[PDB]
This record gives C-alpha cells, structure tokens and sequence, in this order.
C-alpha cells in the first residue's frame, strides 16, 4: 500500500573515479610501416574500425590533466619499447679502448669533429682489429704526446648499440579500454581544466598520439581548438612546468645533407659494429629550415593572449632558456634514427612597438646517450644511411619565467623546464579514467512473492 | 629586497620572544607554505618549521609557529642561550622571497 | 644520515669569478632541486639562483643573469655554481641548501631548508 | 531518438530506466607489446562478473529488473515520490546513498534472500 | 699483531677502461678464499 521497498536495476549510467590500465591499438594498417617493428608496432592488436563518442548533455564530471595518471602511464611506455630492442641487441663494452682523434681532413677553418682511430677484436679470438670512425667532439673527451682521447660514457654507463632494424621513428597508437573502465574527453573549446567541464564526451579509443622525443617545442603532435591551450600546474610558482598547444602548425624543414658509409665492423663472432664512414666531401651540418612567416604568425597570437594577464598597459621581455642540459637549452627531437639539437637561440628574441627569406636553425647531432638515466643501461644509435628532410607540425612549447627583480617596470619570460610529462600530457590534457558501477537501487511500490 | 623583515629585535635570557611576518592574501593567507629558520651568527643552519607548523624530528619541541591570515608568527617560550642566535622567515612568492636580515640587539636605548 | 658537503676557502682579487661547490651523497642525486644564497655575517640571505638537476634547469634574478652560469653532474654526484664578475661588494658566505618537497614528476614549491651545507667564502679586495 | 550509450546521462531515473540493456550488453559483449592486452582483459570480467554474483543473490537472477521484499528502512534520506521519479536522475541520486552506503548495503542480502527464500523452504516440503 | 685470520691482498684489475689496468687491495675473511696448490698468494 503506502510501505516502501528497493528494486534492483542493471546497467545504470553511473561511474565514479579510479585508475587503472589500458591497452595498445594502432589500427589493422599501421603495421605495413614494418622496418622491423618501428618503435613499438609488432605484437600489440589492431583498433575497432570506429571509435566511437558519444556526446554528453547536463554532465560536469571534475577532470583533472596533471595528476591524471594516464600522463605517467605513458612516460614508461617509452623505456620497455626500448628494452625488449636493446636487451637482445650489441652490448659494446669493448668500445671503451683509448681513442687517437685529430681535427679532420680539411684546409682547417675549425673543427667540431675528429678523424679517430682505436683498437678492437675481430671474427677470430687472438687477432684483433683496429678501425677508425668520425665522432662529434661531444661524443668524446680528452685524457691525459698528442691529445688522447675516450668515449663519454665510460666514466658512468657500460654501452648496448641498438639494432638497425627497429626503426626510433614515434609510431602513433590509441589508448583503448575494456568493460568497467572507460574514458572522458572534455571535447570543450573554452576549458580551464580545473574540474567540472559541461559538455563531456565518451570514447573507447582515444585520438592516436606519437610518442615523439621533443623538449621545449612539440612536432607531429595534436592542435588544439579554438584559442591556443595555455597550461601551467601555478603560474605563480615557476618550478611549474609551462606548457602550449598551438591550433595551428609552423612548418620545418630539418635535415642533414650527408652520405653516410656504414662500415660493418665485425667485434663478435655474429656482432657487428657500425663506424662511421668516410663522409663523402663537402660538410655541412645539420640544420631545421623554419619558415618564419609561420613563426612569427604564431608568436603573435599567443602573446596577445597573455596582456591579459597582467594589468593594462605592461612591457613583455623573451630571452633563451637561462639554462640547462641540451634537452632543455636547445629544441631536441628525433631525425631519422640520429638526434638533433637546434640551439634555440635563434628563436627567442623580440621586442615590438605599439603602433622571402627563412630563418634556420644551426642543429647538432648526438648519437651516446644515456637517456632515461638508466645507469647500468646505456646505448648507442646506429647510423643512417640517407639525407634525413623531415617536416613535421610545430605543435608545443615548455617554458618558464624569471623571477622577482623590479615591479610592475617589467617582467621576463624565457623556456626550459625540458620534463618530458608535459611533452606527453600535451596529447592527454582531455582524459580522464572512470569506473562503471551498473548497480542501481530506488524504493518503488514492487513487492515480490515471498 | 623581497621580503618585510624587521629592522631590529630584543629579549632577555630567562624570558621569551615572538615574531611577525606579514604580507598580502596573495602571498600567506592562500598557501600554506611559510617556513621558519634560526642560526647562530655564521653557523650551519637547520629548518625550525615548515608548512605553517611542523618540525623536522631532531628539532626541539620549544619551537612551534603560526599563519593567522596576512599575519604569521613564530614563539619560543622560556628563552635559554640556546636562542642566541639570529631569526630569519620565509614566504611563498612566485619564485622565491628573500629576507634582508633581522639583527638580534638589546632594546633600551 | 645524508649530507651537502661544500669545498674550502679561496680568496680573490677584483675583476675574478671563483669555483664555489657542493656535492652530495646518501639519496638518488636525480631528484633533489638545489639553491645557492649568499648570507653576509650576522645579517641577512640574498638568493641568486636555484637548479633541477634533471637535465640541468637554473635560474636568476636580474641583477645576475648573465653573471651567474651554475651546473651540476649527475653520476660524478656534485652541484657547481660560479658567479663572474666579482666587484670588491660581492664577498659572501655561500650556502647550497635542498628544498623541502621536490618529486620526479609534479613539483611546488619553496620551502624548507633542512640540509645545510657548512658554507663557503669568497672575498674580493 | 537513440542518444547512444550512456546517453540518458543527466536525465530522469524512470528515462535513464529504459536502456538496461545497453550498460549492460557491452558489459561483456560476447612477447612484449601484449601483456597490455592480456593484463587489462583481467579486468573487464572481474567488474563484469561481479554483477552476473550479486544478481543472483539478489531477489533478481533473471537479468536487468527485479524487486526486493525489503523494508525501506525510513532512517535513510527518505523524500516524496513525485520528487524522486518525476524529477531525479541516476547520477543525482548516487550522491545521496555515498556517506552510508556501506551501512546501507547489508540489508537485501542479509535480510530477504537470508528469509525471504527461507519462507521457501518453510513452504515447500510437508 | 695481538692475533689473522684475514690478510692484506694487493692485485691487478680491469677497470673502466679495456686498457688501463688498477692496483687495488682489499680484505677478506679465511672463508671466501683459497691457497691453490714464499710468501702465500
């Protein structure tokens, strides 16, 4: 009559908060790229032929991009790719043999490299080999007669050259979920991030992001809607790293106009080292042709987002990074299986008034690294054999700012930061996890039998 | 400079002392980051407070301190020579206040 | 227990830069922001600069930018800073202490100073 | 007007009512670089099967909807009909149950099926 | 004296680099060592 039950519903649309673990998808066609497995596309499964969202009304679910543990999930994917093609590789310990380098065949005009030579082993046990290679002056470092020198790493890092086949080209892939978990994507133009967003949208699949290695800027990478997406953790705290999303792309044209010589260097049985070859005559380094029209152009759309911010009437200095390792002083990325460093320098610089040619960039190429400071494993990157053009969408930046000195008079700005979870949330700013729990109860009138 | 701290302080052994520091709500009254310092004239120093009002463990429990809005204070009660020392502050301020130094002398003149 | 361990005492001459350092050990050096302020005896502390020791990120303010260059290592375990051009007004003793809450990967703030090292002098006459 | 999956999401309980069957089909629906796959799959039936074991021991075995035989204990938020079905949705009304649900939930289980089928076996036999 | 049972072993090893060889002497216990068969090596 008038005395209340509970009824027992399934598939209710609820969900709360919680963090878990996703999984792979590059599509059924992403792995015709093949080389061998570039990155990380081998084993991992093709994606649904349609991901599908879905659009909410009347929902303001509090998202969180910083402390989302997606942007984490990501930073270690990175490191296993790189294990499971770095552990069954060429472990080159024995490249750590005193070194004899001199500055190169040329009519001197110096010289940034060296024309080395050292000792090694060969197919047969007692006989041995020496053979000479061509290493940038920051790849090594003298020891104390002529200057004598040895490679970087071997006051730190025992060394593991990579393969060839496995191409470090960043392969896009789409984070996918199963049944009780899923993912929010806060579709909104005007969205300041910090919690409730009304119009949240659904996916299984995300939007496909490339893991690729850039510090400060960001290239092959998402454009944002509407106005450009500018992020800061505290903006009045500049330990915060700084982070832009630019809608539009500034083009580039990186590359590196020199024929390799891959020599095969035999150090095993079976193993086989790769120096670097006579290079073939005239030398030039490598180098980012960015067309300025399309540098500035974006310049002066986020700068006058940013007035804003302080006062009405302000002066706004840009300098360089004020300091760091070359992963956060200059713009590093990727370029064909080698390393470029632009020294941006030659970007930073400005000061306007109130009423064709292209800039370049001067690139240098590291080939030791000891990234993911993983002491105990290091590695070195084969060479490439072909000119390495490379066009890609700027599409970030990570900077900073100073600090106190005089008020109000002005105030400076300059990039770095250089952690690489920006770099990566850059592509996950609009996700969040979430739970499903189907269960619902309500009190109506139904009584069963007893 | 960048942070208020007071020309000159005072007391007496066998007594005790306090401090002000004062700001905006800018700056003490939305973060609850103000740490507090002692240090005898050209000795190591050693963090007294943190975070409003914790110590380190190894710290006396003598020192204790404060965040009453725009208005934050440190207190020693029952002073010994332990105490000689000089008194500094700090503040959360985009990248980082700076005292100018508070000399400790004897008040009466 | 873990400690900052500073050098000794250097004296210089005016129109000089000096070599000012603080290595560390006891923790993985990786995750440990550092600051290097300057106290002058009995008064007061002036900062000139802080770093991240991953890949190396520094800053100053604006009496020092340009002056002050400061790096670290990250296997040989140790903090460096030099601040150029020394003027007879720059004589200082320089403290390197570690924050209070650093991280690997979100970050704030500026706190607390708990490590100190003993605190290096430089003077210029 | 098919508003998808979840798509009465701030809409009335008695409309967010309709489609039980479409939070709930797709609840099971039918090397390295795979443990990804084969570790998140563990989990798809674990908040999957857990609602196939309470079903059942619930007043409810055959899918989607069922009644209890329960006292509305009237200690809970109680509030009138025609502001709980002709106004509130699913998403409103799991705010509510939050601070006590825990006290809350030891009732259907603990209670009818524990007697409620136990009339059931003081019904049939003799 | 006022005794061993432990002892003071100076040998050669390959360090960081292939070519450069290290004096170094350690101390070990009568346990995690052998005499193969004059001082004693």
């Amino acid at each position: 009559a008038e005395n209340l039950w509970v009824t027992v519903y399934y598939g209710v649309p609820v969900w709360k908060d919680a963090e878990t673990t996703l999984f792979c998808a590059s599509d059924a066609k992403a792995y015709e790229t093949e080389k061998h497995n570039v990155w990380a596309t081998h084993a991992c499964v093709p994606t649904d032929p349609n991901p599908q969202e879905i659009h909410l009304e009347n929902v303001t679910e509090e998202f969180n991009m910083w402390k989302n543990n997606m942007v984490e999930q990501m930073h270690t994917d990175i490191i296993s790719l790189w294990d499971q093609s770095l552990k069954p590789c060429v472990k080159l310990t024995p490249l750590c043999v005193t070194l004899q380098c001199t500055n190169v065949t040329n009519n001197i005009t110096d010289g940034e490299l060296k024309n080395c030579s050292f000792n090694m082993t060969t197919e047969l046990r007692d006989k041995k080999q020496k053979v000479y290679s061509l290493f940038y002056r920051l790849d090594v470092v003298q020891i104390n007669s002529n200057k004598e020198y040895r490679l970087i790493n071997c006051n730190t890092s025992a060394i593991t050259q990579a393969c060839p086949k496995v191409s470090f080209e960043p392969i896009p892939i789409h984070y996918c979920a199963p049944a009780g978990f899923a993912i929010l994507k806060c579709k909104d133009k005007k969205f300041n991030g910090t919690g409730p967003c009304p119009s949240v949208s659904t996916v299984q699949c995300t939007h496909g992001i490339k893991p690729v290695v850039s510090t400060q800027l960001l290239l092959n990478g998402s454009l944002a809607e509407e106005e450009v997406m500018i992020r800061s953790e505290n903006i009045t705290n500049n330990a915060k790293n700084i982070l832009v999303q630019f809608n539009t792309p500034v083009q580039i044209n990186c590359t590196r106009p020199n024929n390799n010589t891959r020599k095969s260097i035999r150090i095993g049985p079976g193993q086989a080292f790769y120096a670097t070859g006579d290079i073939i005559g005239d030398i030039r380094q490598a180098h980012c042709n960015v067309s300025k029209a399309t540098w500035n152009e974006t310049l002066g759309k986020v700068v006058k987002q940013l007035r804003k911010h302080f006062g009405n009437n302000t002066i706004i200095r840009f300098a360089n990074s004020s300091g760091g390792d070359l992963e956060v002083t200059t713009h590093s990325f990727n370029c064909g299986g080698e390393f470029f460093y632009c020294n941006t320098s030659g970007l930073f610089n400005s000061t306007w008034i109130s009423n064709n040619d292209s800039i370049t960039l001067p690139c240098r190429i590291k080939q030791i690294i000891n990234m993911w400071q993983r002491i105990g494993q290091a590695m070195y990157a084969p060479p490439i054999q072909g000119v390495i053009r490379c066009v890609s969408n700027i599409t970030g930046l990570i900077l900073t700012r100073d600090g106190g000195s005089t008020n109000s008079t002005t105030e400076t700005f300059r990039p770095g930061g250089g952690d690489m979870r920006d770099n990566w949330r850059s592509e996950l700013y609009k996700y969040k996890v979430v739970k499903i729990e189907p269960l619902g109860v309500a009190p109506t009138r139904c009584k069963r039998r007893v | 400079s960048a942070l208020t701290q007071p020309a000159s302080v005072s007391g007496s052994p066998g007594q005790s002392i306090t401090i002000s520091c004062a700001g905006s709500s800018r700056d003490v009254g939305g973060f609850d980051l103000v740490s507090w310092y002692q240090q005898h004239p050209g000795k190591a120093p050693k963090l007294i407070i943190y975070e409003v009002n914790k110590r380190p463990s190894g710290i006396s429990s003598r020192f204790s301190a404060s965040k009453s809005g725009n208005t934050a204070s440190l207190t020693i009660s029952g002073l010994q020579e332990e105490d000689e020392a000089h008194y500094y502050c700090y503040s959360y301020a985009d990248g980082v206040a700076f005292g100018g130094g508070t000399k400790l002398t004897v008040l009466g003149q | 227990e873990v400690q900052l361990v500073e050098s000794g005492a250097q004296v210089k001459k005016p129109g000089a830069s000096v070599t000012v350092s603080c290595t560390a050990s006891g923790y993985k050096f990786t995750g440990y922001h550092m600051h290097w302020v300057r106290q002058a005896p009995g008064r007061g502390l002036e900062w000139m600069g802080w770093i991240n020791p991953f890949r190396g990120a520094v800053k100053y303010p604006q009496n020092f930018r340009g002056r002050v260059s400061m790096t670290r290592d990250t296997s040989m375990e140790i903090f460096y800073m030099e601040l150029s051009r020394l003027t007879s007004d720059d004589t200082a003793v320089y403290y390197c202490a570690r924050e209070m809450f650093d991280s690997s990967a979100d970050w704030s703030p500026w706190r607390g100073m708990v490590a100190w090292g003993q605190g290096t002098l430089v003077t210029v006459s | 007007v098919f508003l998808g999956f979840l798509g009465a999401a701030g809409s009335t309980m008695g409309a967010a009512s309709m489609t039980l069957t479409v939070q709930a089909r797709n609840l099971l629906s039918g090397t390295v670089w795979g443990i990804k796959q084969l570790q998140a799959r563990v989990l798809a039936v674990e908040r999957y099967l857990r609602d196939q074991q309470l079903l059942g021991i619930w007043g409810c075995s055959g899918k989607l909807i069922c009644c209890t035989n329960v006292p509305w204990n009237s200690s809970w938020s109680n509030r009138n009909l025609s502001e709980i079905w002709d106004n509130m949705t699913w998403l409103q009304w799991d705010k509510e149950i939050s601070n006590y649900t825990q006290i809350i939930y030891g009732l259907l289980e603990e209670s009818q099926n524990q007697q409620e089928k136990n009339e059931q076996d003081l019904l049939a036999l003799d």
